[PDB]
């Protein structure tokens, strides 16, 4: 079927009798079984013993378990699972992954409850790395028992919560990482650690009444998923008991450290134990924390399932390894001077089995221990099974193949050609028809029919030969030479104050936030945020918080504004100086306006097969990105477009395929970069993706030979050249381009200042197509959306985990063990030191560290050729640690570097470190980062809240997210021309962008060429009840003040009752306060305001006369006051009395009528009873 | 141009004039396209052959022949070959 | 001889490079030796008694610091551990 797309091509190679033959032998369960066979045929064999029952299978690698398990799923589907490996060591102070310990956990439980199929199907075969076979693991974990919810559970809300702490589930206010989960009032979001997406579960009393699953981004329900039951497993292997408390706390009375809690050693994380708060590095001390008879992963199998070890020879070389491995990290994380002042063989029970304790104890479980190797042995059955031939970049080979498979089936034989990739079984059918070989797309799950060869969509890496079954199967990797083991969620997701960060107010400026109160007058509770400004505090109200602007700017904290209108002019001179850098902004736009810029033409036949060369699948806001960027192309007006993305979302994909297109209409295109090492990267992407068509790529590097530079790179008059890639040479005035058709530009904003002028003057002639990794605030996005389209990529092709960072003091063994085992993996790293006048020294001590460590050093006070050559020969693995400054190491793109160690972390802002962090783990290898700080010194508590605050990447609002906005501060200033602080500093970065909006909208408005407030006896607030946390209610109130129409508020509301649930009273109220501005908008109406506890005053409003005399006969005692221009009527009563007046939103509804029928309008063509 | 900066450097031979290393530098390996100037330039086709394709060239009808690498069943199939190319004459 | 081995460090940094002595205890010494035959290392800064007892076809050039305080036959048996093979 579509899951199990290779179970009738295996099925059909079961038939062979040597593999009939392991069946009938493997039925009777004997104690040994050797078999001899190609590594191609590892799924074979896994097949034939899962014809017996359940088993497991040993791969050496975890990429031999991966795609060992792929294959298998091909053939199984949900019925084979893989048991992950720990990123981590037994004893490393880093936890391993969320969505690892969450997989392993399930795999277990599955294997102890075969029928529960809200786990999945029975398992049929397991697959596992050496290492999770020979970690050992508590006897205790299947038993704890998950938080299971299913709509009409009957369940005690708040031990829900408290049982999902102690499996390790980190509480939050808003759900953004697996592990973590949110409390509202009736309402729990959270993420187990193996699900696709998050679960909302709505709670009626002690029972849940519904179950949806919701978005990361937009933090909304996702109607058309189905949510059964969730099974939420722990998040760490163990349980938060309080016998774990307390043997913390009896291991804290050691190493107590009761004050000044260095974050990352060993008090602190006791500590936190005793309070009972899992922390990280926790799995290392379970021997102490939780000491009991350890056991295998086999004894989770069931009786009598075997075991096959494929490669055995390398199973026990990598066990090796990896026990060598564990003991450095043993040595490393718990020698007497890492722990402060527990015995590390009192650990060693958490560590790594031996190869021979490992058989031995499946032996003894009842789990015979069978291999498969594919060197021969004597004692050993031989399968009649050979491996596929390869043509290894031999096309003749190619055809040799093809014409092995055509006599094949001539003969009457079953021929499959199994193909992994999407859109490649057309091709290798129009390659077998070239052959003289009929051939045909089989559908999925079925066998290939004798005498046709059959293209089979699905898992195979390797093909396999089988004369007894007269069956001959070949991948695409044996006719390429190429592995390829391969829809996502989106990304883009407000404003957070902690007490003392500064804000911007739009008409009063610059103040320090202090806190959120509540003051009430006469029974209704009004929320208010405060300023501290020099000479006094300001409270906003609810509704004015769009005038509210977190300050980002000058670095030197700027000077609280007060009462005075200097304020206003620093905003006018702000103001006149940004309307300069609009007008040239769409003066570009006026000069793209009249341009006679040629037109492309639509695609050619090349260009539909060149995309399909993609090796892997294109998504969804890539291929729209370029349905854009080929339609601009199309449009007579010259393309000027910025895609923006982060680095491996596909936005060089996109120029290869602007790039051929403009080859294809007779142009040729030019593509620049900032550096060398990039224009070596994108070189080699080109011509990869551009081979076997005839285009002609080139290079003008620093390093490209006077002998091609001058002869072949700038003979482009002669237009042979199709795309040159090259940096700054390209920009030189000797260049000269016959018919330059298209250019791209890559990260524009590291340029030179007189090298973009230069770049700026093409943008006027030709299309241009700039890529950029760093995002650019909404606001600017939709406000200079006129002069410049931009599109952006928040699709990311595979999933990005967040890499493992450890803070803590400097140790060198620490650093020897990280370093090595990037090194074992054959990576690279990266070691930050960035006083450069002690860098020398710092790479010896690394040398010192890591003898057999190639080292260098590079920083910016070298001159540029001696450093983008050192750059370039750490790209081409000429060293393995590069010992760098920042500004070297953010900047380049190494995606085999993984490891990074920032020593002096402390010396370092909270957005630095991000950055370093982000250039490693960038691709599917886990990443890994260090954080260290000096033990020679105290290190200061500022510091201590910032390296506390990025131990846990999980930062929304702590000031990553205040990070996140400086890196837009470059790519704001990138687009604006460049940065001019002088006034951006004392107005603020928003505020100031906020002007270049109205700027800009002044000036594309050239061809055209040219708040309320109501305070009323109304108890209208969103109640602490409804929404605690202060940062996510205060936005709720920010947007619900700035939907513009019903229909937004419709929408405000809708999202608050997924979010949070039903209104309540109050928060209804608020509601229909809102919808009245809008309806004193549309009249004009700036002030409704009761100017006693008796009479309401409507502020501006002029009466024609019949207007006044409809006032007088519709509304006594109501008079207009042509004046100050109001309009001053009394409020009804409710009851009779001597009785109150009516308030709340009989009160709102009631002022509403008065606005209407004083404005034409009937009094009942509206009304606030809504929601 | 390593051994030549390193074999006559000023600190090398501390004589008390230097030793006019650019003059040495004239008679070192030519440049790659120097070579194909000066063959050219001298009555001397360059010509190529590559074991990468290239559809602006000329291939041959030749291909590898098989080879064994440790795999005693490519040894008795390669006889089985040969003895089948013979057989079909 | 610790020193030694980081100055050439320092002098050529993509190669890797030991040190290799008979104060060394022996496993220490027969795992460098392993490492070095196996090609896991590019350099090895070692003493007279372990260069002369080492048979490694690959390590063809050889570095004498100090020459001058050497032996006629310690320097003659020095340099015939190296360029044995085909490479000069």
């Amino acid at each position: 079927s579509v899951q199990t797309p290779i179970a009738g091509l295996v099925e059909l190679a079961l038939s062979d009798p040597s593999l009939q033959d392991v069946i009938r032998r493997a039925a009777d369960r004997p104690a040994d079984l050797a078999l001899v066979g190609p590594a191609s045929a590892r799924v074979l064999v896994a097949a034939a013993l899962a014809q017996n029952g359940p088993l497991l299978v040993v791969a050496a690698t975890g990429r031999e378990a991966d795609e060992l398990t792929a294959e298998l799923r091909g053939v199984f589907g949900d019925s084979v699972a893989l048991f992950p490996s720990w990123e981590t060591l037994p004893h490393e102070r880093l936890s391993p992954g969320v969505e690892t310990v969450g997989a392993r956990l399930m795999l277990l439980r599955r294997l102890a409850r075969p029928d529960d199929e809200t786990l999945g199907a029975p398992l049929r075969v397991v697959v596992t790395t050496t290492r999770s076979l020979l970690q050992p693991m508590a006897p205790d974990l299947v038993d704890i028992e998950p938080v299971t919810l299913s709509v009409g559970a009957e369940m005690e809300f708040e031990d829900v919560v408290a049982r999902l702490v102690d499996l390790s589930y980190t509480r939050v206010d808003m759900v953004g990482k697996r592990g973590e989960f949110a409390v509202r009032g009736g309402i729990l979001d959270v993420f187990p650690p193996t699900a696709e997406h998050p679960v909302r579960v709505e709670f009626w009393g002690d029972e849940i009444s519904e179950m949806r699953a919701f978005a990361i981004a937009d933090q909304r329900s996702i109607p058309e998923v189905p949510v059964q039951t969730v099974v939420a497993v722990p998040c760490r292997e163990l349980l938060m008991t309080d016998d774990v408390r307390e043997r913390a706390a009896a291991l804290a009375a050691e190493h107590p450290t009761t004050e000044n809690t260095v974050p990352g050693t060993v008090p602190d994380m006791l500590a936190k134990l005793a309070e009972g708060i899992p922390v990280d590095g926790m799995e290392a001390l379970l021997p102490l924390l939780h000491p009991i008879e350890p056991t295998t992963l086999t004894r989770h199998l069931p009786e009598g399932a075997p075991v096959l070890v494929c490669d055995p020879e390398k199973v026990r070389t990598r066990a090796a390894d990896l026990i060598k491995t564990g003991r450095e990290f043993l040595e490393a994380s718990w020698s007497t001077a890492a722990v402060g002042g527990i015995d590390l063989e009192a650990l060693g029970a958490s560590g790594f089995v031996t190869f021979e304790e490992a058989r031995e104890a499946a032996r003894e479980g009842g789990h015979p221990w069978w291999t498969l190797s594919q060197l021969s042995d004597e004692s050993a059955v031989e399968l009649d099974i050979r491996s596929a031939p390869s043509a290894r970049g031999s096309q003749h080979n190619l055809e040799e193949i093809f014409a092995m498979l055509r006599a094949h089936v001539a003969t009457g034989g079953y021929a499959a050609v199994v193909t992994p990739g999407i859109g490649t079984a057309h091709r290798v059918v129009e390659q077998l028809g070239e052959a003289d070989t009929a051939a045909t797309i089989l559908e999925p799950g079925t066998a290939p029919k004798a005498g046709v060869v059959g293209v089979l969509k699905g898992p195979l890496c390797s093909g396999v030969v089988l004369p007894g079954a007269n069956l001959v199967i070949i991948t695409e990797t044996d006719l390429t030479g190429n592995r390829v083991t391969a829809a996502a969620k989106r990304r883009n997701v407000p404003l957070a104050l902690t007490a003392g960060d500064l804000v911007v107010h739009d008409q009063h400026g610059i103040g320090k936030f202090v806190e959120m109160t509540e003051r009430v007058v006469g029974g209704a509770r009004r929320e208010y945020l405060v300023l501290e400004y020099a000479s006094d505090k300001l409270y906003v109200p609810m509704d004015s918080l769009d005038q509210l602007s977190r300050y980002v700017g000058g670095e030197a904290p700027s000077l609280s504004r007060l009462g005075g209108s200097d304020w206003a002019n620093t905003k006018t001179k702000a103001r006149r100086a940004v309307r300069e850098i609009a007008s040239e902004l769409v003066a570009l736009y006026a000069k793209r306006q009249s341009a006679p810029g040629h037109a492309f033409g639509p695609d050619t036949p090349w260009q539909a097969e060149m995309e399909d060369a993609f090796g892997f699948t294109e998504t969804i806001d890539q291929l729209t990105a370029i349905q854009e960027v080929k339609s601009d192309m199309e449009k007579p007006v010259p393309m000027d477009r910025v895609i923006c993305g982060d680095v491996g979302y596909g936005k060089t994909e996109i120029a290869v395929r602007a790039a051929f297109k403009a080859v294809q209409d007779g142009k040729q295109v030019a593509v620049l970069v900032p550096t060398t090492l990039l224009a070596d990267q994108h070189l080699q992407t080109f011509t990869n993706r551009m081979a076997g068509f005839p285009v002609t790529v080139k290079g003008l590097s620093r390093f490209t030979d006077p002998a091609e530079s001058r002869a072949v790179i700038e003979g482009l008059k002669d237009g042979s050249v199709d795309v040159v890639i090259g940096t700054h040479r390209l920009l030189q005035t000797g260049v000269t381009w016959k018919d330059l058709g298209l250019i791209i530009v890559d990260e524009e904003q590291r340029f030179g200042v007189e090298h973009k002028e230069h770049i700026k003057s093409m943008r006027t002639h030709v299309d241009v197509l700039t890529m950029s990794a760093t995002p650019i605030p909404r606001t600017l996005e939709m406000s200079l959306a006129g002069i410049r389209e931009m599109s952006t990529i928040l699709t990311p092709p595979e999933e990005r985990y967040p890499v493992l960072t450890y803070v803590g003091p400097h140790d060198d063994k620490q650093v020897a063990a990280a370093l090595r085992r990037e090194l074992l993996r054959d990576g690279q790293a990266f070691y930050i030191h960035n006083r450069v006048r002690t860098i020398d020294e710092a790479a010896a001590r690394v040398r010192q560290l890591v003898p057999e460590a190639r080292v260098v050093v590079a920083h910016g006070q070298m001159n540029e050729e001696t450093l983008e050559k050192t750059v370039e020969g750490f790209w081409n693995r000429e060293y393995d640690i590069l010992v760098c400054t920042t500004i070297v190491e953010t900047g380049l793109d190494i995606s085999n570097a993984n490891t990074l160690i920032v020593e002096r972390a402390d010396t370092f802002g909270l957005s630095q470190l991000h950055q370093l962090r982000g250039r490693v783990g960038r691709s599917r290898e886990r990443g890994y980062a260090y954080f260290l700080y000096p033990p020679n010194k105290p290190l200061t508590e500022t510091a201590y809240d910032r390296l506390a605050t990025i131990a846990q990447n999980n930062e929304l609002g702590a000031g990553m997210a205040v990070a996140m906005k400086d890196l837009e501060i470059r790519g704001a200033g990138n687009v604006l021309g460049a940065e001019q602080s002088g006034h951006v500093a004392g107005v603020g970065f928003d505020l100031y962008v906020r002007l270049v909006g109205e700027a800009v909208e002044a000036y594309r408005a050239a061809a055209d060429g040219k708040d309320v407030r109501i305070d009323l006896p109304v108890d209208a607030h969103l109640p602490p009840e409804y929404i605690g946390s202060d940062r996510l209610r205060l936005e709720a109130y920010r947007r619900l003040a700035a939907a513009a129409d019903d229909d937004a508020v419709a929408s405000v509301v809708d999202e608050l009752i997924d979010r949070y649930g039903p209104l309540p009273e109050p928060a209804q109220r608020l509601v229909a306060v809102a919808r009245l501005r809008l309806l004193c908008r549309e009249f004009g109406i700036t002030e409704i305001g009761a100017v006693s506890a008796s009479t309401v005053r409507l502020s501006p409003m002029v009466l024609p006369d019949s207007a006044q005399l409809r006032l007088k006969r519709m509304y006594p005692g109501g008079h207009y006051r042509a004046t100050t221009s109001t309009v001053q009527v009394p409020l009804p009563r409710a009851g009779e009395g001597v009785a109150p007046r009516i308030r709340d939103l009989e009160l709102v509804q009631w002022v509403a009528g008065l606005v209407l029928v004083l404005n034409g309008k009937g009094q009942g063509d509206v009304d606030m009873s809504k929601f | 141009r390593e051994f030549l900066e390193a074999s006559w450097s000023t600190a090398a031979v501390g004589g008390d004039a230097p030793i006019d290393l650019e003059a040495l530098g004239a008679s070192g390996f030519v440049t790659f396209e120097e070579a194909r100037e000066a063959a050219r330039e001298g009555g001397h086709p360059w010509w190529t052959l590559s074991q990468l394709s290239d559809e602006s060239a000329v291939e041959l009808d030749i291909r590898s022949a098989p080879s064994a690498r440790g795999s005693q069943h490519n040894l008795e199939e390669i006889f089985a070959m040969l003895r089948a190319h013979v057989a079909t004459g």
